[PDB]
């Protein structure tokens, strides 16, 4: 999920309703996003965003809030106080799952999200033991689509092999992919043909 | 009923293009012309509101901002009366409290952790080179400092100049030496 | 080239026995540790062999077979 | 594409006030419009349209998350 | 494809006469020019190729 | 206790008694202070980064002073006064002054204190020890933005013969035509300024992008080269 | 440029012996006196606003691109001025639609 | 081939009509400060190419490129009407009549037509700002030809040709002629003795002529940029008539710079001009940074949505349709155009249990089941018989 | 001299840029040639 | 990071692939790094602020202090 | 016309929402996709018919009763029609209307017939000179298909109401501009193209600094010719014409200017610099490097290097650049066979040496003239009094779309798959009777 201001994020917990943070007046949020999220990447126009729309829900209004047209920080905050809230949005949640209040108010506030079609049903990939084979050079397939596969390139041999694995290495690149025994003449050098049943 | 009445006109249409009737295009425009009527009808049920934050002042919209102004200063807010630039190092603390005693301390920012505590609060820095205040740099009269500016910016291209050359030395703090070397 | 026989074939590989996902947060676990979803669990194998020390072990992963975790779908 | 049967934040049910919500809002937004074409009421410098009141009295509270999610919402009826 | 002009007339090298000419080359020529007693002249040119093992061509495109 | 700190506590545990102690340190200090947030609560708001009306009025008059040194070198540019030293051109002279004196003093520091409250401002909490952001950001975000510089120098006059875009006349003096934002992110910036801003952006992705590029080839050949 | 009288081509130098005759393709010779007896010179100042932005000062004060400075005209006595910085050495010229070029150009 | 295409995949309405507004540089450049330099934001970009949307990963960053809010693809313009009318000019020396011995020594400018050059000129700029002042009337010129004046070279060119990138300006006017004349009195009150020679003076006034009631009426319907152009309030500006403007960035800036004798802008802009459809979804991207707002360049175009307004007709591959979408309680003018694509989710920015660090969410058990960016994902399977050897069943 | 049969067909294609006579054999700067990355996982590489 | 970021995991099941992972590639191996000789893991971000905050010696309310309660909380 | 005076206009009310009703005039005018649509249409109404009978007429002649010694063929088309994409119901049927749904649900290609009709002319040239010419009017027939763009007025939604498409399974409020092929929706992008008939020197970063300009005689849709004129190490001054007669042919640029005349040098001089007896350091500078250019010699055209003879010049050119003369001192006794490739060659230099300016022979004089002002460009640049052609600025750029791609590729893709047929056809026709 991200929102308009470019803050892509991974969905990860699944909160019942009880479990999720409350202010005093029983608004819960839909997406908790971490604080530490902003100062590096200067998005300020989701909070902008999110200080505009609680006034905006409490009015009943939408707002235009177009690139370069006029904007006060200041002015939008106290069309916030002005609202009944706080100057900032800042609100007394409680803790969901202990019902403790935090010591610090609440940022918290309507922040128009967009779920970015990169589904983890889709990339996740997990295969067996088994399955098609390329012909020439005897290993897996090439990815999902072909049905098997997934690389352990030349990177993934160089940094096993910064750790002295092999072994590892044996079992993924042999035993794994193109395992075979070579017999070779060891008189002439050459190749040769040896087979134990016939 | 206005919008059965496009529906099963559309359809014939529809029938009309596709069979080839002869006075299609005509009827086509006319028709053209109700379906944009119809749906900037149906346009209206989509609006969901708008609502614009006016300025109380003026009513329209907010046009208040907070943006930066130029606002051209006068120069004896960069440099002192001496033409050298401030450098406001030294800050002045004076006490919020009337009982202790010490009131104003003037420190460096390494002692200040040393020195200042939380019975303090900061006024304007300091000056350290002409021992000016922040707050008081309007004090300075703004024609001796463009003057002396000037005459030192001239005094630093001359020695620039002449590092080794003759006409016919890094700090230039000695003063009436320079004016006899210039003017010779 | 890249995708020629030596740097496609001989010093990389494709793999059997391999997932993929993405990857998220988790601050209930320790940082040598890894959350593995149930489903891949059962799509991957690991190869224990039966020896007098490990069949009571071993066993109850048998026994479950494809039905129930932790199961197991092959024998050698 | 419809306003959902439940605010999704807090599960109260919006759904029930909000087929009497577009009606009202466009009879509301009839009178609060000027010489103006539909299209272009989201770029009117001189209109504004509060429907505060209007939600208030069809019951449902001071919550911004049904308020939002009420007054945000689009509908396919009304685009497709 | 080679040729030779000998101040004249420009003869194709055509690889059977060029398999005589390195064949009447002698090993000391090979060794006292640095080549190895393996890298003798007359095993460049070739009578019968050999084609490459079905593993390497498999197929039911090079094999065209 | 933060990562990839030299000397901190867990590098001491790991000296100690061991990595594998230090991992488990690592887990349980994350916990006592994830449960101690978990009851004491923390967040950043659009009043965080907000000045107040008296710290805005001093952040203009330190850009103001700003501006007023860099019009002052436009003086002596006008009269003829700039004399490059040797070995330097005046145009490149010029772009020095220019650049050494469009910079933030420390100062401006100043109000960006006074309008935050370190004991509970979430962005001055969450920059100043570390966790995330810096004190540029911090700048950025309340006070101002600066000059925006590609490759160590101002915007170059690529639009025109002497102009940079088609809102500045050429052979424009002032700092803003060559790049200076003088607004900060939270003020909002111009049209002029978002251009500079976005022009400076597109510098760093394509910046990343050839660093993956162009590491990928150096990193081979000196494994290969190394590898035996 | 010397070119052939009868045929109007171009006459190489052919700096031979003691003086320098133009010679032809078609065997015209024109000999040379003084002022032909220059080869070649690569004078060092870094100057072209001369000839190289004349057609450019001259337009200047028309185009309403150009940067403006609330000065008088000495000529006209107009208020504004346009003005122009050109090169390396950032020379300031100020011009005016009154032909007024401020000893520079 | 010089046909460059790309699949329309319908990720959603804005998506699409990003792609159909997309221009593409589409050459090789090998290793070269070019492949750094052609994907910066050149500065003839404002107004013409959204100097925002780009890729954010990859090689692709800067190479594919958008049309800004109000770009447009000019077409072939009627070059015989306006190469008649030109040479019918007086002011125009054809080239049967001037040598080029006259033309230097005479200092003619050179006229040029779709870069045919034909004729000559005593004065580039008069003969430039003349036929502008034409094409401002609009009869004889066609409003959409480029009048491009080279001071350089003084060289002036017309430009009738096919895909010209062009853009509405309103148009700037001023009174430097009675501001002239004012100067000029007050001169010669000067000369004669005149104690209040300032009283013959007159302020500089320069404004445009787009009045609050005309955007009422354009409100209303009742006015179009065709009679904005018809009326000689705006012009049509080309990146090569472009390098002749003064814009000011904002009715703001020219409202400061109202009474600027030194700042006489030829046209005053609209600042949401300079960003591309996509781009202006970001609300308040003038206070983000603006790589973030690239970033949403790509990530809105990303976005599930309604992506195709006839889907159940449609059999597509890999196609989202996320059931409810919500225009969003801070808009932008973008979602006139196209339809706004996610939901207006009460956000908490908040530390809860360490989950949601390094840019993770946490999202609301509930906000899920009730049916939050949920939707309908589709696959299709097709296969056709080899031969008539085949048959299904 | 008007018959268009025997034309050049890579004439009519107009050319786009300036060097596309100008041929040296190096490296794309933006190529992901030397890193052994696959095709899905390319999303690691993109920045934040 | 968790923006989108897609990771490999393979178990290995031969026997000396077990003992050689535990035994050798076990990440407590990579805490200090091989490149710095410093420290790689620590706190981020979110585990920071924080560890400021908890052993900060006041908050706004006062004294930095719990009851026993919170004390078992925290642990 | 005078407007209303600027100092009582009242603007001080006037906000920034208000400008962006400005913002929507302006997306309103334009339509958001318009130039697609309009560039589609423009193409299948003036490109296609332009491009079919202006620019592909044939005209060559083949060998193979025993007096006759070569075949004339000469054809061109004059109608040429697309119609709306249509589809055969159960084969016998009369073809019906294809909605855009039908073709992306069944794969088919959202293609209109294209009807042809054309005038030929067989003459037979016999021995002795003897000339028989069979002529034949062609009735309108249909072998081609042409792609039509979705919403364009060849799309089958043009004359459909909004309803009508939702019924029939379009979007309503998608505008098209897209193509339906294979089963797919594709979208013809706006190529970024360096503008025509402008000058650009960018520096050869042998070479040095070059100059290529591309000429375009008419509209969007003629042929053009692209001249690269190059200043090398050597210092010589080169030209290279490239086009659909000549390629890779590097040429002096003096002998381009006398073989059409001036063949003195000084005029040549005169014509890049427009005045020799001026003073000052830039024609100095230029008559250095001109002289110096005109007698290096040259790789190729050493023979003709310095020929005054303008028609001995123009043979060379012929016998060099023309195909179909492999021995070229067989025709040289035939006087005929000289004018013949005399005559071909200056036909062909006046059709593609510098179009725009003209495709006559009474514009030769003007032609020399521009390049001779390009020239002085070009060499103005290596100056440094000019820096070189910004590759990246917009001011020398265009965007080509839709028409213009698709007609520019059309009309590689109609020769290959038209007129070479129709000629292998005709020539085969004539080997048999
Ligand atoms: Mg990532
Ligand atoms: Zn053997
Ligand atoms: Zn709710
Ligand atoms: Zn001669
Ligand atoms: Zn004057």
């Amino acid at each position: 999920m991200s929102s308009r201001s470019g803050n892509k994020g991974i969905a990860a917990l699944a909160l019942p309703t009880s479990d999720m943070p409350f202010t005093e007046d029983g608004l819960q949020p839909d997406l908790i996003v971490n604080p530490h999220s902003h100062p590096s990447r200067m998005t300020n126009g989701q909070m902008i965003e999110t200080t505009v729309g609680l006034a905006n829900a409490l009015q009943g209004v939408v707002t235009d809030g177009t690139a370069f047209l006029p904007i006060n920080v200041q002015l939008l905050s106290e069309r916030l106080a002005q609202e009944g809230l706080r100057f900032n949005g800042c609100q007394k949640m409680f803790n969901g799952q202990t019902g403790e209040y935090f010591d610090a108010a609440i940022f918290i506030g309507p922040t128009y999200h967009q779920r970015l079609q990169k589904f983890v049903l889709d990339d996740r990939y997990a295969v067996a033991s088994y399955g098609p084979t390329d012909a020439l050079t005897g290993q897996p397939l090439d990815g999902k689509r072909s049905h098997g596969g997934l690389r352990l390139g030349e990177m993934e041999h160089w940094v096993l092999t910064a750790q002295g694995a092999m072994q590892t290495i044996i079992e993924k690149s042999h035993d794994d992919s193109d395992g075979c025994i070579s017999y070779i003449c060891r008189n002439c050098g050459e190749p040769a043909i040896y087979n134990a049943s016939h | 009923k206005t919008s059965t009445l496009i529906y099963l006109r559309a359809y014939e249409l529809f029938l009309k293009y596709l069979q080839n009737a002869p006075n299609f295009n005509s009827e086509l425009a006319e028709f053209k012309t109700y379906e944009n009527a119809y749906g900037e009808q149906k346009a209206l049920l989509a609006q969901q509101g708008f609502y614009n934050i006016f300025d109380p002042n003026t009513g329209r919209a907010d046009q208040r901002t907070r943006l930066f102004e130029y606002k051209r200063l006068p120069i004896s807010t960069l440099y002192d009366e001496r033409g050298l630039p401030h450098k406001w190092t030294i800050y002045v603390y004076k006490a919020v409290d009337s009982s202790q005693k010490p009131a104003e301390i003037e420190v460096t920012r390494k002692d200040v952790i040393k020195k200042i505590d939380n019975h303090y609060a900061l006024a304007d820095l300091r000056c350290s080179v002409c021992h000016v205040l922040q707050h008081e740099v309007g004090q300075l009269n703004i024609k001796k400092v463009q003057t002396a500016l000037k005459a030192s910016l001239e005094f630093n291209t001359f020695y620039a100049f002449y590092e080794s050359r003759c006409p016919k030395y890094i700090i230039y703090d000695h003063l009436s030496q320079p004016e006899l070397v210039h003017d010779y | 080239r890249k995708e020629g026989r030596i740097r496609k074939s001989l010093l990389g590989s494709q793999v059997w026995s391999i997932s993929r996902s993405t990857i998220c947060g988790n601050s209930d676990l320790h940082l040598d540790e890894v959350g593995y979803p149930i489903s891949f669990a059962r799509t991957l194998q690991v190869a224990e062999t039966v020896q007098h020390y490990n069949i009571n072990r071993l066993m109850p992963y048998f026994l479950n077979g494809k039905r129930q975790y932790p199961g197991c779908s092959r024998v050698y | 594409m419809l306003i959902p049967v439940v605010c999704f934040t807090c599960g109260f049910p919006i759904g029930t006030y909000a087929a009497i919500f577009d009606k009202a809002r466009t009879e509301y937004i009839k009178t609060k419009m000027g010489g103006t074409l539909p299209q272009n009421i989201p770029l009117d410098a001189s209109l504004q349209i509060e429907l505060k009141d209007l939600i208030t009295a069809l019951g449902i509270p001071m919550r911004v998350c049904c308020r939002t999610h009420l007054i945000t919402t689009l509908d396919y009826r009304k685009y497709y | 494809t080679f040729w030779a002009d000998q101040q004249g007339k420009i003869d194709k090298l055509y690889p059977q006469i060029i398999r005589e000419i390195f064949s009447r080359v002698t090993y000391d020529t090979v060794v006292k020019l640095g080549r190895s007693k393996n890298s003798h002249p007359e095993k460049l040119v070739l009578k019968a190729i050999q084609i490459p093992p079905i593993s390497i061509r498999p197929g039911i495109d090079i094999n065209n | 206790v933060g990562a990839g700190s030299s000397g901190g506590i867990y590098h001491l545990i790991s000296r100690r008694y061991g990595p594998q102690q230090a991992l488990k340190m690592i887990f349980a200090t994350q916990q006592l202070a994830l449960n101690y947030v978990r009851n004491a609560g923390f967040t950043v708001s659009t009043a965080d980064m907000l000045l107040t009306p008296e710290a805005h009025q001093e952040v203009q008059e330190i850009i103001n002073e700003l501006l007023l040194e860099s019009e002052e070198i436009n003086n002596r540019l006008l009269h003829g006064d700039i004399m490059p030293p040797i070995g330097l051109t005046t145009h490149d002279f010029y772009e020095k002054l220019q650049l050494n004196a469009l910079k933030f003093p420390d100062r401006i520091l100043k109000p960006i204190m006074n309008s935050i409250n370190p004991e509970t401002n979430g962005l001055f909490q969450m920059v100043a020890t570390g966790a995330k952001g810096s004190n540029p950001n911090m700048i950025h975000i309340m006070a101002g933005i600066g000059q925006i510089e590609i490759n160590t120098q101002r915007i170059q006059p690529q639009f025109s013969f002497g102009r940079t875009l088609v809102y500045y006349p050429r052979f424009a003096l002032e700092a803003q035509a060559y790049g200076f934002i003088c607004n900060s992110y939270i003020a909002g910036l111009t049209s002029p300024e978002f251009i500079f801003g976005e022009m400076n952006g597109r510098f760093d992705l394509i910046n990343k992008a050839l660093s993956t590029s162009s590491t990928g080839y150096a990193n081979r050949k000196a494994i290969f080269g190394l590898q035996s | 440029m010397k070119i052939c009288k009868a045929c109007s081509s171009c006459m190489v130098r052919t700096y031979v012996d003691g003086n320098i005759i133009f010679r032809c393709s078609c065997g015209e010779s024109v000999q040379g006196d003084s002022q032909n007896l220059l080869v070649s010179s690569k004078v060092y100042h870094t100057g072209e606003m001369e000839d190289k932005y004349k057609i450019f000062i001259k337009n200047a004060p028309f185009d309403p691109t150009n940067c403006q400075i609330k000065k008088d005209c000495p000529n006209c006595h107009l208020d504004y001025l346009t003005q122009i910085c050109i090169g390396s050495q950032k020379i300031i010229i100020l011009v005016c639609r009154c032909g007024y070029m401020s000893n520079r150009g | 081939n010089r046909v460059s295409t790309q699949s329309l995949e319908r990720k959603n309405l804005l998506n699409t009509i990003s792609a159909l507004r997309t221009v593409n540089t589409h050459n090789a450049s090998k290793q070269t400060e070019r492949a750094d330099m052609m994907r910066r934001v050149h500065a003839s970009y404002p107004g013409y190419i959204c100097v925002a949307q780009s890729a954010d990963t990859g090689e692709k960053v800067g190479m594919s490129k958008q049309l800004a809010i109000t770009a447009n693809v000019c077409t072939a313009g009627e070059v015989l009407s306006l190469k008649q009318r030109l040479l019918s000019d007086p002011a125009i020396q054809q080239l049967a009549d001037v040598s080029n011995k006259d033309i230097v020594r005479k200092g003619l400018a050179r006229v040029f037509i779709n870069g045919e050059w034909i004729g000559c000129c005593t004065n580039a700029f008069e003969l430039a700002q003349r036929y502008r002042m034409l094409r401002r009337e609009g009869k004889v010129v066609h409003p959409h030809t480029t009048i491009y004046w080279d001071s350089m070279v003084d060289e002036v060119e017309f430009w009738l040709d096919v895909g010209r990138l062009t853009r509405p300006l309103l148009i700037v006017d001023n009174n430097i002629e009675k501001y002239n004349q004012a100067c000029y009195k007050a001169a010669e009150a000067r000369k004669k003795g005149d104690k209040d020679w300032e009283k013959h003076k007159i302020p500089f006034i320069q404004n445009t002529r787009f009045t609050p009631q005309m955007a009422k009426d354009i409100l209303a319907g009742t006015l179009t940029l065709e009679d904005l152009v018809a009326q000689g309030i705006c012009e049509f500006i080309t990146p090569e008539e472009a390098e002749n403007c003064l814009v000011a960035f904002s009715i703001i800036e020219l409202r400061k710079h109202k009474h600027d004798v030194t700042r006489r802008f030829t046209h005053v802009d609209v600042p949401q001009a300079i960003l591309g459809l996509a781009a202006l979804v970001s609300p308040y991207a003038n206070c983000t940074q603006p790589a973030r707002v690239t970033y949403e360049t790509n990530q809105g175009r990303q976005t599930g949505g309604w992506y195709c307004f006839s889907w159940p007709y449609r059999v597509d591959m890999n196609r989202f349709f996320q059931f409810y979408n919500e225009m969003p309680l801070v808009k932008t003018i973008a979602h006139n155009y196209v339809i706004p694509n996610g939901l207006n989710t009460i956000v908490a920015y908040m530390i809860y249990g360490g989950y949601n660090q390094e840019d993770s969410v946490i999202v609301s058990q509930s906000f899920i089941d009730r049916g939050g960016f949920a939707g309908t994902f589709y696959r299709e399977e097709k296969v056709e018989l080899e031969s008539d050897i085949e048959s299904f069943g | 001299g008007e018959d268009s049969s025997m034309d050049d067909i890579s004439a009519y294609s107009s050319p786009g840029l300036f060097g596309e006579d100008i041929i040296d054999r190096l490296d794309d700067p933006f190529s992901i040639e030397d890193v052994d990355i696959s095709l899905d996982v390319l999303d690691n590489l993109a920045p934040q | 990071d968790f923006d989108g970021d897609q990771m490999n995991l393979w178990v290995p099941w031969s026997v000396m692939s077990r003992v050689e992972a535990e035994l050798l590639c076990s990440v407590r191996n990579w805490f200090i790094s091989t490149k710095s000789s410093g420290p790689v893991n620590g706190q981020v971000q979110d585990s920071t602020v924080g560890s400021f905050l908890l052993t900060r010696t006041n908050t706004p309310m006062g004294k930095n202090v719990m009851n026993k309660l919170h004390a078992m909380g925290l642990f | 016309i005078t407007y209303g005076p600027i100092e009582t206009v009242d603007n001080e009310e006037l906000t920034e929402a208000d400008m962006l009703s400005f913002i929507s005039a302006a997306v309103n005018s334009t339509g958001l996709i318009g130039y697609n649509i309009k560039s589609f249409d423009d193409l299948m109404d003036n490109g296609i018919p332009q491009i079919v009978k202006q620019m592909f007429n044939v005209d060559i002649t083949y060998k193979d009763d025993k007096l006759r010694e070569s075949v004339q063929i000469q054809f061109n088309f004059t109608d040429v029609n697309i119609e709306r994409p249509q589809h055969r119901n159960y084969s016998q049927g009369n073809k019906i209307n294809l909605l855009p749904n039908k073709a992306r649900l069944c794969g088919l290609s959202y293609s209109g017939p294209v009807n042809l009709a054309a005038e030929v002319i067989l003459t037979a040239h016999y021995s002795n000179g003897r000339q028989e010419v069979k002529r034949a009017s062609i009735p309108p027939f249909q072998v081609s298909t042409f792609p039509i763009m979705r919403g364009s007025n060849r799309c089958h939604t043009h004359h459909l109401s909004k309803t009508a498409k939702k019924e029939i399974g379009e979007d309503p409020n998608e505008p098209g501009g897209y193509f339906i092929a294979r089963g797919g929706e594709w979208v013809v992008d706006l190529l970024e193209n360096i503008r025509f008939n402008t000058l650009h020197i960018h520096y050869h970063t042998n070479e040095i600094i070059r100059g290529e300009f591309i000429s375009q005689p008419g509209g969007a849709f003629e042929n053009s010719s692209q001249i690269i004129i190059r200043y090398m190490t050597t210092g010589a001054i080169t030209i290279e014409i490239n086009s659909t007669k000549f390629s890779k042919l590097r040429i002096p640029w003096y002998l381009i200017f006398r073989m059409f005349g001036m063949t003195g040098d000084d005029s040549i001089i005169e014509q890049v610099v427009f005045d020799l007896e001026s003073n000052s350091l830039v024609n100095t500078f230029m008559i250095e490097i001109l002289e110096k250019s005109i007698h290096v010699l040259d790789p190729i055209f050493q023979p003709v290097q310095h020929e005054l003879n303008r028609e001995k010049i123009i043979q060379f050119l012929s016998e060099k650049v023309s195909k179909f003369v492999s021995n070229p001192s067989a025709y040289k006794s035939d006087e005929n066979a000289v004018q013949y490739l005399n005559e071909r060659q200056l036909t062909i230099l006046d059709k593609i040496l510098l179009p725009h300016m003209g495709q006559t022979a009474d514009t030769r004089v003007r032609k020399l003239r521009f390049l001779g002002l390009l020239i002085h460009k070009i060499l103005l640049v290596i100056m440094n009094v000019f820096p070189p052609t910004d590759r990246d600025s917009y001011r020398t750029k265009r965007v080509h779309g839709s028409g213009v791609s698709l007609a520019k590729a059309f009309k590689a893709i109609f020769n290959t798959s038209v007129i070479a047929p129709i000629i292998n056809g005709f020539k085969e026709l004539l080997k048999q009777t």
